[PDB]
């Protein structure tokens, strides 16, 4: 509560024991001295009084107007409901700590000073973007990631969780991640998974939602998804899907790709440029990262970069248990049967088949899922191939 | 009758009283004012009264 900033060495040191053991003495002087007053004088009569000098100073009929300018010497310049605005001179009991242009002032009926400011709603941007708790799950269903799992860690939950590691040697954390991998390996599920395990205000964009129809809007909606992540303490921005919005930025075109370069430049301008990015972290993820901006990913603006890659032998049954964990199952399957082939199947694969399968246990009426039905799931899943046989081989 | 003919005979005078604004609440809040919406002029924070 504007207490002395210790600004001792900062690292657990007898310096910071002095200091620190005499705020606690300074502190234990006030409480005796307060306490030992309030039991001479209560001193409440006192107190109140006061507000009812300051709620007569401020009338019965308080009108919310809109402050606009501040002259910067209690003196400011409010604009009413119907659109008037007028200079007025800024009370000593509001506290000046909230005052901003926008803000929902209170003015008095008669005079229009100010004479205090009203709370304003929390959904900027704040309700649609932020996640709270995954659905999905926690760290436990992530099944084969491991070192992904620790190098992300190391990225966004350590600087939070131990800071002084860093301060330490001196060293500022890294300041981004980008997940890269072929389609259906986990990129959204441990991003998920440690906006679900983290203490701070993480927000996800799909890169598809910053292709806005009207000019500007997609610049418009970073520079506020950004706007409105300093304003959350700690934060973590997760946009998916970049490859809608960063591309090679080939000069060459027209339409709607200038507008989507304009957006990747004012994103560019967020994640590094003349302001300093305050406490937010930034993960992303990217099927396709061949076709990004050397701009877009140069080191400065995203450090880390993990490789997400498709399951080989025994992360394959890890996802198998895990997604088959709340079903029953007839005592004759034989998961390393259906893991054995070398069929580069994914855990998104892996899912479809165990929730194909019960599906068509459920068709067929059965209490239990067999061993010909995870099968027959696993060849329809595998089905969903295409393409040309000769052609590339 | 009777009360009805002095009804009528003061409400002359009880008809030039000023009316009062109708509002739309949005929260109460403080300590017993209220936020309300008066049209089309802007919003409140006008007290409540003992009853
Ligand atoms: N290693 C894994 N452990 C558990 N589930 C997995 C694993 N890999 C993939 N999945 C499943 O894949 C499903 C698809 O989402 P996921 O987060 O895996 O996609 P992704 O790798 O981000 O894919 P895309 O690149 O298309 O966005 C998830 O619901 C999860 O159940
Ligand atoms: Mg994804």
């Amino acid at each position: 509560a504007s207490k002395l900033p210790l600004v001792t060495p900062h690292t657990q040191c007898r310096l910071k024991l002095l200091k620190l053991e005499r705020i606690k003495d300074y502190l234990l002087m006030e409480e005796e001295f307060i306490r030992n007053q309030e039991q001479m004088k209560p001193l409440e009569e006192k107190q109140e009084e006061e507000r009812s000098k300051v709620d007569d100073l401020r009338g019965t009929p308080m009108s919310v107007g809109t402050l606009e300018e501040i002259i910067d010497d209690n003196h400011a310049i409010v604009s009413t409901s119907v659109g008037s605005e007028h200079y007025v001179s800024i009370l000593s009991f509001v506290d000046k700590d909230l005052l901003e242009p926008g803000c929902s002032v209170l003015l008095n009926h008669k005079v229009h000073a100010v004479i205090g400011v009203l709370m304003d709603d929390t959904d900027p941007l704040v309700t649609v973007m932020k996640v709270e708790k995954a659905p999905q799950e926690t760290y436990a269903d992530i099944g084969g990631l491991d070192n992904q799992i620790q190098e992300i860690k190391e990225s966004v939950e350590l600087p939070l969780t131990h800071p002084e590691y860093y301060e330490e040697m001196g060293i500022k954390p890294p300041k981004g991640v980008i997940l890269y991998g072929p389609p259906g390996t986990g990129k959204t599920l441990l991003a998920k998974a440690v906006a679900n395990q983290t203490s701070a205000t993480f927000l996800r964009v799909v890169g598809s939602e910053l292709i806005q129809k009207y000019l500007g809007d997609g610049p418009k909606l970073v520079r506020e998804l950004f706007r409105v992540a300093e304003e959350h303490a700690p934060s973590i921005v997760f946009i998916d899907e970049i490859d809608a919005i960063g591309t090679k930025r080939y000069d060459s075109n027209s339409g709607g790709e200038r507008e989507i370069q304009r957006t990747m430049l004012e994103l560019l301008n967020q994640l590094d440029g003349f302001d300093s990015r305050g406490d937010v972290k930034v993960i992303m993820a990217t099927n396709r990262i061949e076709t990004l901006d050397p701009a877009l990913i140069r080191p400065g603006r995203i450090d880390r970069k993990i490789e997400f890659p498709l399951p080989d032998e025994k992360t394959k049954k890890r996802i198998f248990q895990i997604h088959t964990s709340r079903m029953t199952l007839a005592d004759d399957v034989t998961l390393d049967d259906l893991i054995m082939a070398k069929d580069d199947l994914s855990g998104a694969d892996i899912k479809a088949i165990c929730t194909e399968a019960g599906l068509m246990a459920l068709r067929e009426r059965r209490m239990k899922v067999t061993n010909e039905d995870f099968k027959k799931s696993k060849e329809n899943v595998l089905y969903k191939k295409q393409e040309g046989t000769p052609e590339g081989l | 009758l009777n009360a009805k003919v002095r009804l009528l005979r003061e409400e002359l005078q009880l008809l030039q009283e000023q009316g009062s604004y109708v509002g739309e609440v949005v929260r109460a809040m403080d300590k017993k004012k209220v936020l309300v919406k008066v049209h089309p002029e802007g919003k409140f924070v006008v007290d409540v009264d003992k009853n």
